[PDB]
């Protein structure tokens, strides 16, 4: 367990915490490329929603993601619905590798 | 009125019309190539045993091998009343530019997709070559089309197996970032503006990264009466006809070389235009391509129409139900084998209290002891020992496994033989020969044979470019199907052997043997033998 240590000492009773952001400032972000990660999944075909909807793949340009282009029609009112669903999740798997640069943090 | 709106209207109509067949074909492709458990894009599914006990794939392998053992290629034969050697040059050109690996690979891909899904296709393209050209510093090569069912979309109002009456066809290209840069470099597009089109693929397997960049190519055929020019060939030639659109820059160089115009007619012909399109804009508008037909050749399995609706089928569609039932039954039986308590005795704790170590499974004792007396009930009640029943596969499971396997075996019988599939490949090859002949007439340099030698009449413009001069006597040979040969020498050798097989042992047999020796390859000994054969053939006049 000691091989995973990252700090020199533990929190010893009444220790003073310092807030490192004291003024509002637009952030600059530096990271290692494998720290922020995006997991994308297609909508399941037989979901509770998208019940009577015909679905096809829909590739989103720019970002390398796909989504579900679902479509349904109504016969009572001669209308229809479209739904472009994009199911994705952002994860910060190495927060100790992600950083933040705050300029002008004067007291 | 908008060109993009018209193109997209046509494409949308075709996509909607050909929807169900495409879904079925894609399902058969994925079923027969990746996995029979088409149950990934689904929720409420826990982790259970799912095995794939295939019984259809060996049949597909057998059919593919049987179709592969019997190659089929075009064979150009002279028409009725034409010169007997009217097709030798065209046949040589076809063999020369179709002997390469890409043609065979594309044909094999189309055949495999026909057997599995029901429809395949390939394409014919023209490229500039400077090292080993076939003719006019250009070559024609055959390229593959993967997943033709979802990637090639034909005109909805086409009622032919080879789609020769279709007036337009769209091919969807899907690629990653490097592929999009490649395409942009090749076709002089803007690589910065990422294109988009209808996605032909579908997310059905946990693939790490699917393709995102889509674009489309639209081929259209326009049949019209254009103007032709009737000249007088300087080399004792009858009135020779050319197309004004073709000979437009050498219009004065013809007269300079010695061509005098005699008259001007109007001859109907077809012309093919390609447009590179996305879902938002048209990049290339009407780039004219060579030939008279759409350069895409389709190959079909069981093909027909039901109610103005195209249907095609291979060998996998019908066996799917039985295969899925057999897989399910085997999975259930594996669950029965695994998660079922074994056959062990049922004991009251007081029956074996004290003698626990005798029943664990060791073999240090000659018998098992049981407690007899109870301090409250006097004596322990007597009951015959019971054991947990052994696991058993139910009669329903067994009989359904057998019945499903029998049904799959019964229904996965193409023919009694792949005769019809070889006939659809042959029809595709006939259409390929038609398209190739048209493209050759459009771009290649075909000599004309005179009975007075092959006279090549060509001229160069002021920009040093050479414009081919092809007379309208271009359809002198028709298309047939024969064995695939790498070269005209191989074809001649096969013909000589076939004649020898039926000629009796006489003077024609001697002639045919000497001809076979004449048409042999060259080392040293066969060189000596062929020289002897040539000497004998010359000496007998």
């Amino acid at each position: 367990q000691r091989a995973y240590a990252n700090v020199n000492t533990s929190l010893a009773d009444a220790m003073a915490v310092n807030i490192l952001n004291v003024k509002d400032a637009r952030t600059n972000v530096f990271w290692a490329d494998d720290a922020i990660r995006i997991v994308s999944q297609p909508i399941p075909a037989n979901h509770e929603l998208f019940a009577g909807m015909k679905t096809t793949s829909f590739s989103i340009p720019d970002v390398g993601l796909n989504g579900i282009f679902a479509t349904q029609g109504d016969i009572s009112t001669l209308s229809g619905l479209c739904r472009i669903a994009l199911w994705y999740g952002v994860n910060a798997t190495r927060p100790e590798a992600i950083g933040v640069g705050l300029p002008g943090q004067t007291a | 009125e908008n060109r993009l709106e018209s193109i997209l209207s046509r494409f949308d109509a075709d996509w909607t019309a050909s929807d169900e067949a495409r879904r079925e074909a894609k399902n058969d492709l994925f079923f027969s190539r990746v996995s029979q458990w088409d149950d990934w894009l689904s929720q409420y599914t826990t982790l259970q045993y799912r095995g794939q006990f295939d019984v259809v794939r060996p049949v597909v392998r057998k059919l593919v091998s049987e179709m592969r053992q019997n190659p089929i290629d075009v064979l150009y034969r002279p028409k009725d009343g034409a010169r007997p050697d009217a097709a030798d040059v065209l046949m040589g050109m076809y063999r020369t530019d179709m002997r390469h690996n890409t043609a065979k690979i594309a044909v094999n891909i189309a055949v495999r997709e026909q057997i599995e899904a029901g429809v395949g296709a390939w394409r014919l393209v023209t490229d500039y070559e400077d090292q080993s050209p076939t003719s006019n510093n250009q070559v024609i090569r055959r390229e593959p089309i993967h997943s033709a069912c979802s990637h090639v979309i034909w005109d909805s109002n086409s009622k032919l197996m080879d789609k020769s009456d279709a007036r337009h066809c769209t091919v969807i290209h899907s690629m990653s970032q490097n592929g999009w840069e490649d395409f942009a470099e090749k076709y002089d597009l803007d690589a910065d503006d990422i294109p988009s089109f209808q996605n032909p693929n579908d997310w059905v397997f946990p693939w790490l990264t699917q393709d995102t960049i889509q674009i489309a190519e639209f081929y259209e055929v326009v049949e019209k009466k254009e103007t032709a020019f009737i000249y007088q060939d300087p080399v004792t030639g009858e009135p020779v006809s050319y197309f004004k659109r073709d000979i437009k820059d050498v219009i004065d160089d013809l007269a300079d070389s010695g061509f005098i115009k005699i008259a001007e007619r109007q001859i109907k012909r077809r012309r093919v235009y390609k447009s590179i399109i996305t879902c938002t804009a048209v990049l290339k508008d009407k780039q004219l391509i060579a030939g008279e037909h759409i350069p895409i050749v389709p190959v079909f399995g069981e093909w027909g129409f039901v109610e103005d609706k195209e249907v095609y089928e291979g060998v996998v569609r019908l066996t799917k139900d039985g295969q899925r039932l057999r897989n399910m039954i085997m999975s259930f039986n594996a669950d029965i084998v695994a998660r079922t308590p074994k056959k062990k005795p049922f004991f009251w704790p007081e029956q074996i209290a004290g003698f626990e170590h005798m029943y664990d499974g060791n073999d240090d004792y000659p018998y098992y002891l049981l407690n007899r007396t109870d301090e409250n009930s006097g004596d322990l009640p007597t009951q015959p020992l019971a054991y947990y029943e052994n696991p058993e596969v139910p009669q329903a499971n067994a009989y359904m496994l057998e019945a499903a396997t029998s049904a799959v075996k019964e229904v996965a019988t193409l023919g009694v033989e792949t005769y019809v599939f070889q006939d659809n490949l042959a029809t595709a090859m006939r259409r390929d020969g038609e398209i190739y002949q048209s493209i050759v007439n459009d771009i290649y340099d075909v000599p004309r044979n005179v009975t007075i030698l092959m006279a090549e009449v060509v001229d160069l413009a002021t920009g040093e470019k050479q414009v081919l001069n092809d007379i309208r006597g271009r359809y002198e040979c028709y298309t047939d199907v024969g064995p695939s040969f790498q070269s005209m020498k191989q074809q001649n050798r096969a013909e000589i052997l076939e004649l020898l097989g039926k000629t009796p042992q006489g003077t024609p047999e001697y002639q045919l043997l000497l001809l076979q020796y004449f048409t042999l390859l060259d080392g040293k000994g066969v060189e000596m033998m062929r020289d002897y054969a040539n000497k004998q053939l010359i000496q007998m006049g």
